[PDB]
């Protein structure tokens, strides 16, 4: 029951999978070839949320893998745990998109989205209660933001009641991968803002921070920054998989999380975060955990919350603990921080307790906020999109796939209305 | 999967070519004799048997150069009925280029590289090597480029041009040949890129101490730049890149499509110690003005957009501070209405080093692939000889009397000057 | 309860604390891994004044180590008990003092002295109820004099209840280590008068006495220097970490010692200090105890006693001991010198009895004198001041960090009326 | 963490520093090669192998002392692209080394030392040697110290310059060379050595009974002094000191920036017996007027400030009690001003010797950096030896043909004119 189908899109979207399944497997007992081998009962009791039983007791993954050429799928399932996924998934084209939106979106996507709602559609009959769906993708990208939003269009006209997150990863302040990423992030959220319940904004920039102000990492790769976004996903579904003290799951929080239907943006933020060797001079109990989750170098997005103000605080815990403790912590954190949160919602802090802690660990916590502090991401977007879209330039790169200039036009007017909307509630009272 | 066949045409082309395939056999171990004792599988057609074949189309008008690869060491690896020749030269000439010489075999190359299209089923696009001075490399080119966009289209056409040099010339006509079969290609290809010899005497003399270059060692240099742009597609990387991506980054106005390539570290055997050549040490010099292989000062335009092409052991999170410094430097300086101006590439293997060679083996390397507003400054030189040379009507007995009316030459020049301006239009800033 | 949060700033003061926490630690049985190894149950009694529990049963101090360069920061992580600090702890800069009060209160300091107080607010809130600070610091130095002031400076205007004490280093007559030490005193004492609740007074050229008169060792180093201050350290809140007949802390000393506001400058005195071999041919009582901290060439600051008048005297005595005998010396020492003290202020005398003995010996005891025989510090110093500033020499690298000669006027007008202070009620009666 | 490169200009200053770098890879067993079998992080930048090189820029505009080092034994430890040579010297010309040949590769060797500053991070300053004699290091020099303190500015920039000697002058225009380079570096210097050569052949008789000493004999001693202010930032010591604390401690009005150095204890092998060489018997050597390495007497002036810097087994308690001496002493009087005119270093190494040397293995020595107004005699000296020459107008004409007008030598000797009165100023006391 409550079952969960996982779509993924674009290079980055594939590769954070990757890694995603690897860290699944390790909190249910998985090997490579696909059998059980963990040592707790609890991990087969709600094992169906994530894997589909096979014959022969084997489990494999209710994954759904999208490209538009086949390097990188061949990458995946050559590597470790691609040996795992069912080989009927890999749906993936020949063109390639060409880091674009246009076409990603109108003319190879549209060719490709029939070939993928026919896999979609036989994970959602096997499921016998289905939850919802999540994805993985980019937004500066040209697979993950033209595919990946398409599919988001296809989806919620079939399933208005399934519930619709991705883990979208937005572009960077001050270096930049995608030289045209302010066209193809400013086409995307004007998809993302009708068609999703629930928005987790992870910038590239803010994971290099914790990798080395916090972890010390000299030398960090996507593996390594990969496997912090993957913790966060698993710390969502965590009070879904496992019996805990006070029940939540994907729902539950999009539901306390959301007061407007378009304020739907979010930042992530996961603790504790030690170094390798620096563990032992640190106790590890619940205030230590509260400490971290508030910092602004521990956030996923680049945003300092301490410009704006919060909406709503998700807190997701995991392990053994006591209420009170955390009750001690989460309201000291309301009171000394009067001034940043939101007059007009009182008590805007969600609980969440698990009984299960990572694999070693004695316990963590999950953040998931909720503030107007992303408002400085959007007015960065928007700055570089009109200073683009005047001269008109990269722009026959979209008006050649058949696309008009009041597309962009309407793109930019969504963005504006949803600025207007997180500076009002700002400064309100 | 992904395959992209080259096409190499004239003189310039094979020699460089000849470089080229010889590096693309030894970073997968193949034997010239095609044998190995599917990563390969983009330019590699396997047989029956255990023996790789190139997806190259060797052309030339003169039976010399093609010759030398049907009796050098690379002999038994090309397919036969691909080294097609030709009776006689075109002889610096872009009237027996398109009109004279290159209307009776061009029905027999565009057969060949057809048969080639059928076989493959990713199809990226074409990779064209050619000289704007030749009689070939600039008349049958002009001929060729207007077939495949009529017949393919929508394929990434690539060009490494040879650029001409601004004070070191050989054939005389080279501002006659470089007019016309600009105004040709200018509607038909995708990126073109710009390689130029006199810079490459400066790198070699100053960086790699070779006081005596030949042919043979600027065609090493410029194979190491079309090894790492096409190294993405036959190794896994953690950030690739597609041939279709390029034209997407770098292309910001359709008629504008002229990069410049750059490529570091080049330095010696000897001077391979002595340094330890980090991610933010080698990137510096890259935009170093002394290390641009087209003799022009960067200084004196503006970027456009640049990509950056990593290989070997290349850590992701130092490339970000390498790119952060650059931006903050007051001599290195974009144009206004784009803020972002950077596509990062990075690649797992490092570059190879060929036996008997020059470079020394490395850990690391970056080729930069840069658009700027820098060559304005270089056509209109190129404009300035060819309004000399013109006025005078000097030359042009030879391009009339072959199948070419005389008025052509005010269509060309007129779309010069009107490509002249528009760098005028990209170089003022925004309003407000 | 009553936690002290302690700061090394300087050259010297990190030393000193190199050594201080060393004999902290034998006090409390903690090798250099950090874990308890000790064998009486009262050493874990009082553990969390200067030591945070952390997981696995060890032990953090709560030091805070300040510098300008790495050097003296490499050489404190790689000695002995370097294994036992925080790594977070180790703040430092990397331009240096360059031996110069402007450039280590104006330029550097300002720009690290928030990276400093994110971590003292850090340790500040892990108390359960603060005690106060402690400093230990240099006035001839660049760093421990402008970086240090400016931390005072900070730390008041946060905590005026918790009481600030610095153990500083005070330039010697005869040799001079800094050139420019007259200025770098001078714009130091400035500070510490107005933000310091009690400030201990040292001298180098007072322990070299010491070393060669009494103990006779041939070769001293800064090793054996230091070691004498970090005993005098811990003689202070060895009334606070151990119980006894009559208690003491850093509050009481703080009020019987001081009578007016400004005059909360010392001079430190420990007993019994003897030679190796030369223990055998003397008992260990209380009047031996009595009778070598009332000596001219025990004080700790390069000062004799003998031309002013005391104002309150503190002694803290350690170990098992009758408090008639006591008597019979505290107040024996007040009538036969009886025209040193001070007339209008009764029984100017402070008792502290501590059980507890340090390692090895069977009692000890601790001198906090309270002079006006400190004005020849201060008459030594505004003499070397005003000799060097009229004929404004070394003064471009003061003006040159943004100083005006009236900020030199200041501290030259605040020297002398604390002088006058002194010379007034010595003569007073 | 704490870097600091070094800069070695002219013939004088490559030969002390072939002697410099000989000793520094003896005192961390660096080989010959570069190997060895991070307190040396400082002076040396690790490669990718296990490989360090100096971080040294040597220039000379003639290239034979160049090519000694490349052709020496100290060949494969340097950088070759840091060994900057020239066409042609400036032959004892303050011209040729301003004005004609030293506007030539000025921008080069600005583009070296950039470069290792980019990989530095705590660069605390540069060290120049140089001569006052000579045309490169006087002329080179003068045009070096003026784009450093452009661009850089907050950098301790010292110099252990040569100065002339009283009686033994080999270039006849070393009364030209040194006013020129004085006032052209006067606003951008920070802490400038005087050495003289004379001095050392008195001591090198006297003390170590060596008739006979060569250049090499004297740079083995100006390299334990450049050892021993760099023995803070190499190792660890009980009471350290930075190269930015000497410009702090030494130069009390921005004008007065000449200290003096001074080493000891200086003594042959069979000496190094029948003796104990207390800390308190080698300080008294260092005040002594007969050790002093510049030929005046330091009785006819007074001392101003004093660095003392320790090494190898020191007690501070003796050191307290060796400096309380000289203070008592009559001979010896400092300025009515300073009442504090001493800064103490202590290191814990001892200095260590070079094999085939001439100094025997001690476990204590003392570099003394006295700035006393006793060279303010020595400063008349020189320009009673310049109005006489240029009084008659001598050897002008090979200033003025290499662009330079004839009236700046009156801008120049006038402000050392005003140089000399200003100790005049020092010279007198205080007021009441
Ligand atoms: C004795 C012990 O506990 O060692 C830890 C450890 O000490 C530290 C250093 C770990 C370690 O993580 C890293 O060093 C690291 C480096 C780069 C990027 C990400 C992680 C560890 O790898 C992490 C790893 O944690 C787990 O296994 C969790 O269950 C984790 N799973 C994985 O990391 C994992 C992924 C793929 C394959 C195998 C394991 C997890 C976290 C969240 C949600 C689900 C699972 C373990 C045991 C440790 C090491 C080895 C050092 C830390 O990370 C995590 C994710 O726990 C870094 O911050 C914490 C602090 C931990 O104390
Ligand atoms: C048999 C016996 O008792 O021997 C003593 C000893 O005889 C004497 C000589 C000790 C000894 O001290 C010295 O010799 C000394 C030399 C130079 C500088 C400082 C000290 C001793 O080291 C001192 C040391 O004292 C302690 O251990 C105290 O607990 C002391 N801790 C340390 O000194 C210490 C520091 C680091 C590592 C180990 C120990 C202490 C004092 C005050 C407050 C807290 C702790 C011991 C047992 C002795 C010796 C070894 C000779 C004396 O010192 C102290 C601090 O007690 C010198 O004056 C006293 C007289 C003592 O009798
Ligand atoms: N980069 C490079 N350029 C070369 C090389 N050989 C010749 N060129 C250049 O090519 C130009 C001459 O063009 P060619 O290719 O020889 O002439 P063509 O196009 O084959 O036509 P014909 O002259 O009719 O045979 C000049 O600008 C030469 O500098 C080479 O090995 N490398
Ligand atoms: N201390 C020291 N001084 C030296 C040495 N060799 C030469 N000198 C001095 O250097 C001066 C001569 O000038 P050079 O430095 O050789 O000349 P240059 O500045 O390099 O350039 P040119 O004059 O153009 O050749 C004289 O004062 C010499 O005493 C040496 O080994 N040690
Ligand atoms: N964190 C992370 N970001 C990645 C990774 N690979 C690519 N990206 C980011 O994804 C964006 C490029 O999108 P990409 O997926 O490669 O293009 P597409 O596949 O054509 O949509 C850039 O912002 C990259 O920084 C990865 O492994 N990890
Ligand atoms: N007792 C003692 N005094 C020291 C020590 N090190 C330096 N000093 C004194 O501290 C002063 C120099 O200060 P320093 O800390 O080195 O300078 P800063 O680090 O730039 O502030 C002088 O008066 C020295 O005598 C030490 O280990 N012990
Ligand atoms: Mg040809
Ligand atoms: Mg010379």
């Amino acid at each position: 029951m409550r079952e969960i189908v996982h779509i993924q899109a674009g290079q980055c979207g594939n590769q954070i999978g990757a890694k995603f399944w690897e860290v699944i497997s390790d909190e249910h007992g998985i090997d490579p070839t696909g059998s059980y081998h963990g040592d707790s009962d609890l991990q087969l009791e709600r094992i169906n949320v994530y894997y589909n039983e096979a014959a022969g007791n084997k489990y494999v993954p209710r994954a759904i893998l999208v490209d538009l050429e086949p390097g990188t799928m061949d990458s995946v399932r050559s590597g470790p745990f691609g040996q795992i996924f069912r080989p009927d998934n890999f749906v993936f084209g020949q063109s390639g998109a060409g880091n674009n939106w246009a076409k990603g979106h109108y003319t190879e996507g549209a060719e490709l989205v029939d070939s993928v709602l026919d896999v979609v559609r036989k994970e959602s009959e096997s499921c016998d209660c289905l939850q919802g769906f999540q994805l993985t993708h980019s937004l500066g990208g040209g697979t993950g933001s033209g595919m990946g939003t398409l599919l988001i269009s296809k989806i919620r006209e079939e399933y208005p009641d399934r519930i619709m997150n991705t883990f979208s990863v937005v572009p960077s302040p001050k270096v930049s991968d995608t030289v045209v990423e302010p066209y193809n992030a400013t086409l995307s959220v004007h998809q993302l803002v009708e068609n999703t319940d629930e928005t987790y904004c992870i910038d590239n920039e803010a994971l290099y921070d914790i990798c080395f102000r916090t972890l010390k990492l000299t030398t960090p790769t996507y593996g390594d920054l990969n496997h912090l976004v993957s913790a966060t996903m698993s710390g969502v579904t965590t009070c879904l998989r496992f019996p805990g003290q006070l029940n939540a799951d994907l729902r539950k929080l999009a539901v306390n999380m959301v007061p407007f239907p378009r304020l739907h943006f979010f930042m992530p933020g996961f603790a504790p975060l030690t170094s390798r060797g620096s563990q032992q001079y640190r106790a590890l109990t619940v205030p230590e955990l509260t400490q971290q989750m508030f910092d602004a170098k521990n956030m996923m997005a680049a945003c300092d919350p301490r410009h704006g103000r919060y909406l709503t605080v998700a807190a997701v815990f995991r392990g053994r603990m006591s209420m009170k403790e955390v009750d001690e912590q989460m309201l000291n954190v309301q009171n000394k921080n009067s001034s940043y949160f939101v007059e007009w919602i009182p008590n805007n802090v969600k609980t969440a307790v698990c009984d299960i802690p990572p694999r070693g660990l004695k316990m963590s916590a999950t953040f998931i906020g909720n503030s107007t502090a992303i408002q400085e991401l959007f007015k960065r977007i928007s700055e570089q999109f009109t200073a683009m879209f005047r001269r008109k330039a990269f722009l026959h790169w979209y008006t050649g796939e058949g696309m008009d200039e009041m597309e962009f036009t309407e793109a930019e007017s969504n963005m504006n209305d949803l600025v207007s909307e997180y500076q009002q509630y700002q400064d309100a009272t | 999967m992904r395959e992209c066949i080259s096409i190499h045409v004239g003189q310039a082309g094979v020699q460089i070519g000849n470089a080229c395939w010889e590096l693309y056999c030894l970073e997968h171990g193949i034997q010239p004799d095609g044998q190995m004792p599917d990563s390969f599988n983009t330019f590699f057609s396997e047989t029956g048997a255990g023996k790789h074949v190139p997806r190259a189309v060797f052309v030339d008008l003169e039976p010399t150069v093609i010759d030398e690869v049907r009796t050098g060491t690379y002999r038994q690896l090309f397919h036969p009925e691909q080294l097609i020749t030709g009776k006689e030269d075109a002889a610096n000439n872009y009237a027996r280029g398109h009109y004279t010489i290159g209307k009776e075999i061009i029905d027999l190359v565009l057969d060949r590289i057809r048969k080639l299209a059928d076989q493959c089923t990713g199809l990226q696009g074409f990779l064209v090597f050619h000289s704007f001075g030749g009689g070939t490399g600039s008349g049958f080119t002009s001929l060729l480029m207007e077939r495949l966009s009529v017949d393919y289209g929508k394929k990434s056409k690539l060009e490494f041009s040879i650029y001409p040099a601004p004070q070191v010339s050989t054939a005389v006509v080279e501002p006659y040949n470089s007019i016309l079969t600009t105004h040709t290609t200018l509607e038909h290809s995708d990126c073109a890129f710009m390689v130029d010899n006199e810079a490459i005497y400066d790198i070699c003399r100053r960086n790699l101490d070779i006081e005596r270059p030949t042919y043979t060692n600027l065609n090493r240099l410029i194979s190491q730049i079309v090894s790492s742009i096409t190294a993405s597609l036959r190794f896994d990387g953690a950030l690739n890149v597609d041939l279709t991506e390029f034209q997407t980054n770098l292309v910001p106005y359709p008629r504008i499509h002229f990069p410049l390539a750059t490529y570091a570290p080049v330095i010696s055997a000897e001077k391979a110690y002595h340094e330890q050549l980090s991610v933010a040490e080698i990137t510096n010099a890259c935009f170093e003005p002394a290390n641009q292989m087209v003799k022009c000062d960067p200084r004196h335009g503006k970027y456009m957009a640049c990509c950056l092409l990593y290989r070997g052991d290349v850590v992701p999170k130092d490339v970000n501070a390498a790119i952060a410094t650059i931006k903050t430097k007051r001599s290195i300086q974009f144009v206004d209405w784009c803020p972002t101006g950077f596509k990062v590439g990075i690649n797992y293997q490092p570059p190879t080093v060929v036996p008997g060679g020059d470079l020394a083996k490395v850990q690391r390397a970056v080729c930069m692939l840069s658009n700027t507003t820098a060559i304005a400054e270089a056509w209109a030189r190129l404009d300035h000889k060819f309004d000399l040379m013109y006025a005078k009507r000097a030359f042009v007995h030879w391009y009339v009397g072959e199948g070419m009316e005389e008025g052509e030459f005010s269509e060309a020049r007129e779309d010069m000057a009107a490509l002249e301006k528009d760098y005028e239009e990209v170089g003022v800033d925004s309003v407000e």
